[PDB]
């Protein structure tokens, strides 16, 4: 098996280092790929070294002892993207890949999530079910807590939702889809996510009144 | 350790046929690509290369897409006497800014039959 850490991160303009080790530098060939979201990989490295014509010349590759890297000479926060290393076993016949490395760009200080509260519309309130949603817009960096209130501390009723650091600005944005019966929506009063972040001093709560 | 075997120690054939340049590596590890050369000098000809490019007289004997393929003997089609002399089969390691030959054939020397 291929071995490759779940992350790696980078200033702008930086040199980043991403390597899998468990090969064998004389019983394989590497490669390297490149993929955004859930979207066909591109192919960076062949050969352990070669480049495609197509492929920008800060990135390289090289390989020894158990191990292979690639190399980002010059980061920039279009390359936030996921790094497969793809191995060929000569040994085996097979096509190992490790886990994949994201790469996180830093550009970004702390930046404090907006944070927008949307209750159920009168339109699902009909089908029987309540969905509230709240929404963290634009913060740096990924880690964040939120947590739900009836003023009692719901759980296991909530699912939280991620994009990928933005190829822009560097931000992620966060949704979490409070999920419960119109009967349960119907007896409580006060809805609110509570959401716990590094840019924020303290807890930013946010808050509507059912009837309102 | 990995031997490259040239059957053959010499090949006679008619003008206008194809001529059948014989080879196999007893492993695929360690890895790196095989060529073959007219001549083992330093000014030796580039004949085939499994790595790229483009050898239209060449055809393989074998399938070298087999990812099991160990024969890499190769046919030179519509041979003259312009196409004769020793005929190497060369195993290259992998090696950084180039890869380093590691293993050779004994050669096969080619001879053509005029007309």
């Amino acid at each position: 098996e291929l071995t490759q850490p779940p992350s790696v991160s980078v200033s702008p303009g930086q040199t980043a280092r991403i390597t899998c080790s468990g090969g064998s530098y004389s019983s394989y060939y590497y490669a390297w790929y490149q993929q955004k979201p859930g979207q066909a990989p591109v192919t960076l490295i062949y050969s352990d070294d070669k480049r495609p014509s197509n492929i920008p010349e800060r990135f390289s590759g090289s390989s020894s002892g158990t191990t292979v890297t690639l190399t980002i000479t010059g980061v920039q926060a279009e390359d936030e993207a996921d790094y497969y290393c793809g191995g060929y076993d000569q040994s085996s016949y097979t096509n190992p890949f490790g886990g994949g490395t994201k790469l996180t760009v830093l550009g970004q200080p702390k930046a404090a999530p907006s944070v927008t509260l949307f209750p159920p519309s009168s339109e699902e309130l009909q089908a029987n079910k309540a969905t509230l949603v709240c929404l963290i817009s634009d913060f740096y960096p990924g880690a964040v807590t939120v947590a739900w209130k009836a003023d009692s501390s719901p759980v296991k009723a909530g699912v939280e939702t991620t994009t990928p650091s933005k190829q822009s600005n560097n931000k992620y944005a966060a949704s979490s889809y409070l999920s419960l019966t119109p009967e349960q929506w119907k007896s409580h009063r006060s809805y609110s996510c509570q959401v716990t972040h590094e840019g924020s001093t303290v807890e930013k709560t946010v808050a509507p009144t059912e009837c309102s | 350790e990995l031997q490259v075997i040239q059957p053959d120690k010499s090949v006679l054939v008619a003008a206008g046929e194809t001529a059948t340049l014989r080879c196999t590596a007893t492993s695929l590890i360690p890895v790196g690509p095989i060529q073959w050369f007219r001549g083992a000098g330093p000014g030796r000809e580039l004949i085939y290369n499994q790595k790229e490019g483009h050898f239209p007289r060449v055809t393989t004997v074998s399938d070298l897409t087999k990812r099991n393929n160990m024969d890499f003997s190769i046919r030179i089609g519509a041979i003259t006497p312009a196409d004769a002399g020793t005929y190497y089969c060369v195993k290259f390691r992998k090696g950084s800014p180039d890869d380093v030959e590691f293993k050779s054939g004994a050669g096969t020397e080619l001879s053509v039959r005029a007309k």
